[PDB]
RNA sequence: CCCCACUAUGCUUAGCCCUAAACCUCAACAGUUAAAUCAACAAAACUGCUCGCCAGAACACUACGAGCCACAGCUUAAAACUCAAA
């Protein structure tokens, strides 16, 4: 069967699995790109905290927080705690433009995690609350 | 006078003006199938005209049904709806390279 | 009994054609550069075929193709122009070689 | 840091920055001069040069 | 006018849905109503979570109703609605069928604006 | 936040690929233009500054629309010149 | 100017205040594309008719008077001294 990019939707009839695992069972990583720092959780399907790191809990400070590497270094130590726990495959689910966004998908997939999917959730308000004021450089 | 002289009239060659694929047809709030051919599926963003290929009365018409199919509880927001996403591809755009 | 401009062009095969869009016409190649061939086809301006990939040493000066009209002059007027742009040239899709 | 211990490491890290190299040197010959897909700037204006815009009369 | 009535009710067994339609339909006839026709569009999936009435509903019933009413009997069947607790969500729009469609031509082509600059030189 | 979760902005990875999967859900959110609006959300743009970008913005749809069709329409005259010594 | 915090304020209701580069700096209505097309630039040049407005710069979105729910306000709005430019 040709590939398909849209992800299977619950309570219908897929053929896809993942270690016997179906698509709605995976753990997520949420990623969290600001732009002075980066967060990554990775929780179960049913929202159990497996594992948390960030640019803060890995040793860095101020402007070294805001950078790609540093994304990367915590995206490792979030697969490294999630990987002690059993996880294999998860779903990304990235939020922020920040400089850390594709930096630390990197780093899971160095510490061992197949990422079977990307979600983009950046929250965009339909009109919401209004934003601090213009910056003058 | 002279029987070979032009004579005034109409383009007998002119060509019926184009018609957008709605054209004639009622556009409901209710009918989120059709509805659903003019959103991305990815975002539920609505196509602008030089995407769908209607014209502006119907672009108008399509709008304002969205608008309230979404609001009224028929219609999603943020995403198409999956089971509309094997329906015709009427508008023209690409995500895929 | 002198025939008048009004009854020849009344007459004339290119007002009879009416529109070129997707009319097949003659044309006669008389000149060549490189693939690129010009041919008349009884028209104001000549066309500009690129020479087909199949039997291409047939098209020589003299050799007489079959052609698909688009259009007689292209013009088009752009953004500021207070008259049209004119590449003098038809615009047609050469179809192959016209066998007796 | 013992070169003696990163030899693969090492000499991957070599090979490839050779390859890049090269590559860097064809990148010039031909994308700069072939001028491929769309025509350059200067190649273009001389063809704007035969059909200028005509904003008045004549 | 004639009006058309988007109703949306809670996911329940068909004794109570068949309840819940008969104290609807009485209602708009108590406000002066001529009810026309009934239409069932089936249950399904909410396209969104809708709370209402202190419940969170993920599915629900749509029903259609097609009425005559007096300009002032749809404020007062607004209100009505929003305290009926077996409906999620409930709107009054004017029937689409009232509005006649008018004929279309076609697509009338737009030339390129000329003359929006003199013809001096520059 | 009311709506079903991993439909909206998902891409399938693809044998592992997850570099194209993000190029192409990089290429979505940049066709509809999610990108540049949350760009220009970081800080507030006043009405009239968002009306004169606007206005920039149409004036060089406008512009850069016109020119590259004139550069298609012109393009079949960058052949050889057919009359060269004349 | 950059970073953080927080207030009047931005919202609703009921009253005020009556200003703007309130400028598309192009008055309303009717008509023309021919003649001399037109200082320059800007968004081509004109005709009929009407109302409003203008007459060196600065003093001056000022002083005084008058009116106004306005009391550090708004509207209307000069002169003397000064210069040969603006
Ligand atoms: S062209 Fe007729 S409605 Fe669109
Ligand atoms: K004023
Ligand atoms: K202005
Ligand atoms: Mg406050
Ligand atoms: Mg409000
Ligand atoms: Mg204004
Ligand atoms: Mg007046
Ligand atoms: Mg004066
Ligand atoms: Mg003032
Ligand atoms: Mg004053
Ligand atoms: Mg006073």
């Amino acid at each position: 069967t040709k590939f398909s990019i849209y992800p299977p939707i619950p309570g219908e009839e897929s053929s896809l699995r993942w270690a016997g695992k179906k698509f709605e069972e995976i753990p997520i990583a949420h990623i969290k790109a600001s732009h002075n720092n980066t967060q990554i959780q990775v929780v179960s399907a049913s929202n159990e905290p497996l594992a948390f790191a960030s640019c803060g809990t890995e040793g860095f400070r101020n402007a070294k927080k805001g950078t790609g590497i540093a994304a990367q270094t915590a995206g490792i130590a979030a697969a490294a705690r999630a990987k002690q726990k059993g996880v294999i495959h998860i779903r990304v689910v990235v939020k922020g433009l920040g400089p850390g966004r594709l930096s630390a998908m990197h780093g899971l997939i160095m510490g061992g995690l197949e990422v079977i999917s990307i979600t983009d959730n950046t929250p965009i308000p339909h009109x919401g609350c209004r934003p601090r004021k213009a910056r003058k450089l | 006078s002279n029987e070979d002289l032009p004579i005034s009239m109409e383009n007998p060659y002119k060509e019926p003006l184009k018609k957008c694929i709605l054209c004639g047809k009622h556009v409901d709030y209710k009918n989120v199938q059709l509805l659903s051919q003019f959103v991305s599926p990815f975002t539920g963003c609505i196509y602008g005209r030089h995407i769908t290929g209607l014209c502006g009365k119907k672009q108008k018409e399509i709008t304002k049904a969205i608008k309230r199919a979404q609001i009224m509880g028929f219609m999603p927001v943020t995403y198409k709806d999956p089971a509309y996403l094997k329906d015709p591809k009427v508008c023209n755009i690409r995500y895929r390279e | 009994n002198v025939e008048s401009f009004a009854s020849m062009l009344r007459h004339s095969p290119l007002t009879q054609m009416g529109p070129a869009k997707d009319k097949l016409v003659i044309g006669r190649i008389f000149h060549i550069v490189e693939n690129d061939l010009y041919i008349d086809f009884g028209g104001k301006f000549h066309c500009v075929c690129r020479r087909p990939e199949v039997d291409g040493e047939k098209y020589q000066k003299g050799t007489r193709v079959r052609l698909r009209l688009l259009d007689l002059e292209l013009t088009s007027r752009f953004l500021g122009a207070t008259t049209d742009t004119t590449v003098l040239e038809a615009n047609a899709v050469l179809l192959g070689i016209q066998e007796s | 840091f013992r070169d003696d211990a990163c030899r693969k490491e090492i000499q991957g890290f070599l090979d490839c920055a050779a390859r890049a190299q090269e590559a860097r040197k064809m990148r010039s010959i031909q994308e700069t001069l072939g001028e491929s897909g769309s025509l350059l700037p200067n190649k273009l204006n001389k063809l704007l040069q035969r059909f200028p815009n005509k904003p008045y009369l004549s | 006018p004639r009006y058309e009535l988007a109703l949306i009710l809670k996911a329940m067994q068909r004794p109570e849905t068949a309840a819940t339609l008969k104290r609807t339909i009485e209602a708009l006839m108590d406000r002066g109503a001529i009810v026309r026709d009934l239409e069932n569009l089936g249950e399904r999936a909410l396209p969104y979570r809708i709370s209402a009435h202190s419940q969170q509903h993920n599915r629900g019933g749509y029903f259609l109703v097609d009425f005559y009413a007096p300009t002032a009997a749809v404020e007062s069947m607004v209100e009505h609605l929003s305290r009926d607790i077996d409906v999620i969500r409930g709107n009054i729009v004017k029937h689409p069928l009232t509005q006649e469609l008018k004929e279309c031509e076609g697509i009338v082509p737009v030339p390129l604006a000329e003359k929006l600059y003199s013809t001096k030189k520059r | 936040a009311k709506h079903l979760k991993f439909i909206a902005r998902t891409v399938m990875v693809q044998e592992g690929n997850v570099e194209s999967a993000y190029r192409t859900l990089n290429r979505i959110l940049t066709m509809d233009g999610l990108i540049e609006d949350i760009k220009h959300r970081r800080y507030y743009e006043k009405p009239c500054r968002r009306r004169q970008r606007e206005s920039y913005e149409r004036c060089r749809r406008i512009y850069n629309m016109e020119m590259a069709r004139k550069i298609n329409f012109l393009m079949r005259k960058n052949r050889a010149d057919p009359w060269q010594g004349c």
